[PDB]
């Protein structure tokens, strides 16, 4: 059973609200299908 | 299982009564973040083996999705697609006539109901008086962290029964944390762990989930000394500095040359009134032109107005370090603001050998 | 034993929760007489009338209509000729939906047609039917009030008899109508007020909690009547009823209180007690703000005290995170070596959590241009509320208490 | 819909179903081209002011088509506002309806009495005094026959139960119920109103926040010996009062910073509260 990989390139330009919505929705369906996130950050990691 | 939750369970069991009996049209439950509303309500519904539909308001961000999900899950318990609330009511009356749904109360569990007030104006009044409209022995539950005072519509509607889940205490938290002890060591060992952890972090972190997560993270270093070879003083002395290091992060879990000068000049322009500009830069006694003049004054070398500096400006805008204020079409009088913390600008100034404090008017 | 308790529980739950019809009517004799007389006039003859009923929500507006209909429909075979249509302002928000509901209720979709065609002349050309309009005020907020105008026109016409009934909570329903419909509206209004004294409210309470004469067990019913009569003159029960009557005279709240009182009836206690009513009243009359404050933490309490100090020093002015942080630093710096060595991010997270609970609201909302810092925040609490909540705080330390007093 | 009037007229004259634009085009073709000699068309349009459009194309077509000789169309426009052809209608069509404006003055009390007498010929049911008073009230209030008939019917109904019947009808179907609603209000609501009045007299402004009103209410309750009220109780009372449109408030999100404005005159409140 292969997982799914999603790449977010420029999160600085991303609006927050869609980010929190996607995180909260995907949390309740991890059992349905695995999900892993890869973050590419240009600035220091503190920005997260 | 639920621990130290027996009053609310008994109240809810008495409220439900028998399956054929009726109940309140709307019950509003409110509490804190770590109160366990979802756990308690779902465990109770599973234990009583009642027909219940669990719905997340966040997932159903649209009215059609909400109604279709509710109807499809109810049908699965007993394809249908609906668009309007009246059609939903009619189909709900059609679908509830099942033999398993004849003399039983229907429960519609809704959590994260704080978003319902931002969906539609009449959706909440319709949900509140569902039992009158359907007349089919239907009950709807609410789970939220906001009080009912902010859920009241302007026109007023049928008042639900308000309920509160009690806040946790030291003994309650200790019991909950010590229930799931690891089988590889004594219960008293984990109890002492929970005791010292509560004595350290109860002042700030009262979240059960967060404190449990911290315990899970830090337990292996708790158990290292005994493996290396019931010595309370030895354990505390070996473990104390790690606890102080951990508490530093409770909730937390190299620019180009000219970019640094641009950043410090932007900070100065943002935090220095224009009246004092000549007082700090003129040899004898915010818009882009002010920034250019300040940058020309600061840098000891003559910098040519190459397009690359404008590219640096735009890139700094992109990186959310400088915020554009004026209209995007107005690129002849643009306005900017600096959002960099003072410690950050002091740190970047040190790497350049520049004393920014000597020029800050506010400090002087 | 258990069976009698189950039966009485079922009967009272049906009486309160579902609001089943009952023959008992309180202070509405004249209004019901007028409404029933006019309904009989509209039914036995071809004459048309329009009436609006005005009252506070929860005052049994629907009950009067339901009782009158149950009284007058079954008089003769007129009910066969009489047709009834019920429309609610909440379910039908658009004129298209209202027209669709009207067509479907009349079983004329076969005659009119199935498709989404906007023509309504199929009904209009063909047009005794009674109309019931729940939440009549909402229909006045439509774009052109076309449905209301057409209903008034057909009521004033000499083609077919039509009865129009509307329900409204607003007292200014006359000025929410346009000039044309107001002129065409027959000025028949009925007002539902709780025009009765406290002893009459006591009588209503005594009668409502009285078992009906159709209960199987008669001696148990008589004992229940004796118990409720004895509980009627008890001064604690009278005090609770007086408090709730001072708060509001609506019968819906009384029904809710009676329902909550009956929840604590078990086998060991077949008959109620004044202490049960006291407990129900206490549970029904608690303030949510103090409960929210009680469940906070120490850092939030300190931040709230700093906020109160800001409101005191700067009279009725907004604030931001930096000033609160600076004065919290001042407080922790005056004390020699108190254990409050906390960094900026944890205080920022605490402020974010406080703002999440909606105890603090922004002014002239904007984002991007202004950060979370340097944002104008205001408090939504009173000083006496903070003092009362802090008085009942379980383990408030002495230092923070004395800082609050200062 | 406004454009659907093109479909209505076409279906009334030929029974054909077409789109709004196509019906307009077909009507234009029929009324501009020399077709078969048809009977003179009498068109009546009711409630003209409700056909307004930002482009004014429908009104221009309606009042321009009879100008054509081939139209054979006579149009009568019934409306309530006489200013419509001036401030609502543009110049070229204003001159088209200019100098052909009929204004119907309201009936004089003599006209109303004549109408009532014609309604009740050969029937001696009402005394002349009631009839004269009803016609005179109608003249002095609106001069409308509809409300006159309503008053007469209500007087008949009350007589079933003289000038007293007409007086009861006129002062029941015209007078406001704010005074009696305030009279039947609860004690706490009366105290709230008194606190609002006292705060307004102290300040002089017509808008006040909920906090100052709450403080005044607490002071009045302390003066009256009433038990100390909670904030939630006062908010519930205010929400109930705002529901019946006696006040003005937006309590959906704001709780302690709610602006309150009186929906009735201050003197009416004083005259209701003095008793
Ligand atoms: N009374 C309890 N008994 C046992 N475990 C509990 C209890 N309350 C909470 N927990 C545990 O703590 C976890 C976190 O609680 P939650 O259920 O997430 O809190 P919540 O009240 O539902 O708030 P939300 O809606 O999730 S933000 C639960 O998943 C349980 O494992
Ligand atoms: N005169 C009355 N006689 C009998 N019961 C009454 C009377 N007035 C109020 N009630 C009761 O008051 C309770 C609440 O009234 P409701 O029926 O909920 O209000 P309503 O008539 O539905 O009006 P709205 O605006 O639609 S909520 C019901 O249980 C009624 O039986
Ligand atoms: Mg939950
Ligand atoms: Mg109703």
């Amino acid at each position: 059973s292969p997982p799914v990989v999603v790449i977010l390139k420029d999160m600085e330009s991303f609006a927050t609200k869609v980010l929190q919505d996607f995180i909260i929705i995907s949390s309740q369906h991890l059992h349905e299908f695995p999900l892993i996130l890869i973050f590419g950050i240009a600035t220091s990691p503190i920005i997260i | 299982v639920v621990l130290c939750r027996e009053s609310q369970v008994s109240i809810l069991q008495s409220l439900f009564g028998e399956r054929h009996h009726f109940s309140f049209p709307s019950i509003f439950i409110y509490g804190h973040t770590a109160s366990g509303k979802t756990y308690v309500t779902q465990t109770l519904l599973k234990t009583l083996e009642l027909p219940h539909v669990f719905v997340n308001c966040v997932e159903c961000f649209t009215l059609r999705l909400l109604l279709e999900q509710i109807l499809n899950k109810l049908n699965h318990l007993s394809e249908i697609t609906c668009e309007t609330f009246n059609d939903f009511v009619r189909l709900f009356k059609q679908v509830t006539t099942a033999e398993n749904l004849k003399d039983q109360t229907v429960y519609i569990v809704l959590d994260k109901a704080e978003y319902l007030r931002d969906m539609e104006a009449n959706l909440l009044p319709g949900f509140l008086r569902l039992q009158e409209l359907a007349d089919r022995n239907v009950t709807v539950l609410f789970l939220s962290e906001i009080v009912w005072e902010k859920f009241r519509p302007n026109t007023g509607c049928f008042e639900p029964f308000v309920l509160y889940f009690p806040d946790y205490s030291i003994g309650n938290l200790q019991k909950i944390l010590s229930h799931d002890h690891p089988p590889e060591y004594s219960a008293d060992f984990y109890a002492a762990y929970i005791n010292i952890l509560l004595g350290v972090f109860y002042t700030v972190c009262r979240d059960l989930k967060e404190l449990r997560h911290l315990a899970v993270l830090n337990f292996p270093k708790y158990c290292e000394p005994v493996v290396k070879g019931r010595d309370t003083r030895k354990l505390w002395r070996n473990i104390e500095p790690h606890l102080k290091k951990a508490m530093q992060t409770v909730y937390l879990r190299e620019l180009p040359y000219y970019s640094k000068f641009i950043l410090i000049a932007a900070y100065l322009a943002s935090y220095n009134p224009a009246r004092t500009d000549k007082r700090f830069f003129l040899k004898h006694h915010f818009p882009l032109d002010r920034l250019l003049a300040i940058l020309y004054s600061i840098v000891d070398s003559r910098v040519a107005p190459t397009a690359n500096i404008f590219s640096q400006i735009t890139s700094l805008v992109t990186l959310q370090l400088l915020t554009l204020v004026g209209h995007d079409d107005q690129l002849d009088g643009p306005k900017y603001k600096c959002t960099v913390s003072l410690d950050f600008i002091r740190a970047i100034a040190r790497t350049v050998n520049f004393d920014i404090i000597k020029y800050l008017y506010d400090f002087l | 034993h258990t069976e009698c308790l189950s039966q009485v529980q079922r009967i009272l739950r049906e009486r309160f929760c579902r609001q089943s019809p009952h023959s008992n009517l309180f202070g509405v004799q004249v209004q019901y007489k007028h409404l029933s007389e006019l309904l009989k006039r509209t039914a036995l003859h071809g004459e048309s009338n329009s009436v609006l009923i005005i009252g506070p929500r929860g005052s049994g507006k629907t009950m009067l209509i339901n009782h009158a209909l149950k009284e007058l429909m079954e008089i003769e075979e007129v009910s066969e000729n009489v047709l009834q249509v019920h429309l609610n302002g909440l379910l039908q928000i658009n004129d298209k939906i209202a027209l669709k509901e009207i067509t479907r209720q009349l079983n004329l979709e076969n005659v009119v047609g199935d498709k989404v065609f906007g023509s309504f002349a199929e009904n209009l050309s063909f047009l005794p039917v009674i109309f019931i309009l729940d939440e009549f005020d909402l229909f006045a907020h439509h774009k052109n009030q076309t449905l209301l105008y057409n209903l008034f026109d057909i009521s004033q016409s000499a083609q077919t008899p039509i009865a129009v009934i509307g329900l409204t909570c607003r007292l200014d329903i006359l000025e929410l109508l346009e000039k044309r419909v107001k002129s065409r509206f027959s000025h028949r209004q009925i007002h539902l007020m709780n025009s009765f004294g406290f002893p009459q409210y006591v009588k209503i309470f005594k009668e409502q909690l009285s078992l009906p004469a159709e209960f199987p067990d008669k001696v148990f019913a008589e004992k229940w009547n004796e118990n409720v009569q004895y509980l009627s003159e008890d001064r604690s029960v009278q005090e609770v009823l007086q408090k709730h009557f001072n708060i509001s005279k609506n019968l819906r709240s009384l029904h809710m209180l009676l329902m909550l009182a009956l929840n604590r009836v078990t086998a060991s206690h077949p008959f109620m007690t004044a202490v049960d009513l006291m407990e129900a009243s206490q549970l029904c009359s608690m303030d949510s703000k103090a409960n929210i404050v009680h469940g906070l933490s120490v850092l939030e309490i300190c931040l709230i005290i700093a906020m109160k100090h800001l409101n005191d020093i700067y009279e009725e002015e907004p604030f931001n995170f930096q000033m609160v942080y600076n004065e919290f630093q001042k407080f922790v710096q005056r004390k020699a070596h108190s254990v409050y060595n906390f960094e900026k991010p944890v205080v920022m997270k605490a402020f974010e959590h406080l703002q999440q609970l909606e105890l603090i609201k922004p002014m002239e909302r904007t984002s991007g241009n202004s950060q979370r810092e340097y944002q104008l925040m205001k408090l939504l609490l009173d000083n006496t509320q903070i003092m009362n909540a802090l008085q009942k705080y379980p383990n408030c330390p002495t230092d923070v208490r004395q800082w609050a007093t200062s | 819909e406004p454009h659907q009037v093109y479909v209505q007229i076409l279906q009334k004259l030929t029974g054909q179903k077409a789109t709004a634009n196509h019906a307009a085009e077909l009507l234009a073709k029929q009324f501009c081209t020399r077709g078969s000699p048809q009977e003179t068309t009498v068109l009546l349009v009711d409630e003209l002011d409700l056909l307004w459009t930002h482009k004014q194309d429908i009104m221009y077509n309606l009042f321009d088509w009879p100008t054509h000789k081939e139209a054979r169309l006579v149009v009568l426009a019934i409306a309530n506002t006489m200013d419509l052809p001036e401030r609502i209608m543009m110049n070229r069509v204003s001159s088209r309806l200019g100098l052909t404006r009929m204004c119907f003055q309201p009936y004089t009390y003599s006209q109303l009495q004549q109408i009532l007498r014609s309604r009740l010929k050969h029937l001696k049911a009402f005394e002349d005094d009631a009839i004269q008073l009803v016609a005179r009230k109608v003249a002095a209030l609106s001069g409308d026959a509809r409300r006159c008939l309503d008053i007469c019917r209500r007087a008949t109904e009350i007589c079933e139960f003289t000038i007293a019947h007409s007086m009861e009808a006129v002062d029941e179907m015209f007078s406001s119920s704010y005074i009696t609603a305030i009279k039947n209000s609860s004690v706490l609501e009366q105290s709230f109103l008194r606190a609002i009045l006292a705060e307004f007299r102290r300040s002089g402004l017509e808008e006040a926040t909920f906090q100052q009103i709450y403080s005044q209410h607490v002071a009045l309750c302390r003066m009256e010996g009433l038990p100390y009220p909670t904030m939630s109780e006062t908010m519930a009372v205010c929400s109930h009062l705002g529901s019946c449109r006696l006040l003005l408030v937006e309590p959906s999100r704001n709780d302690l910073l709610l602006r309150v404005r009186l929906n009735v005159s201050q003197d009416d409140v004083l005259y209701a509260l003095k008793d």
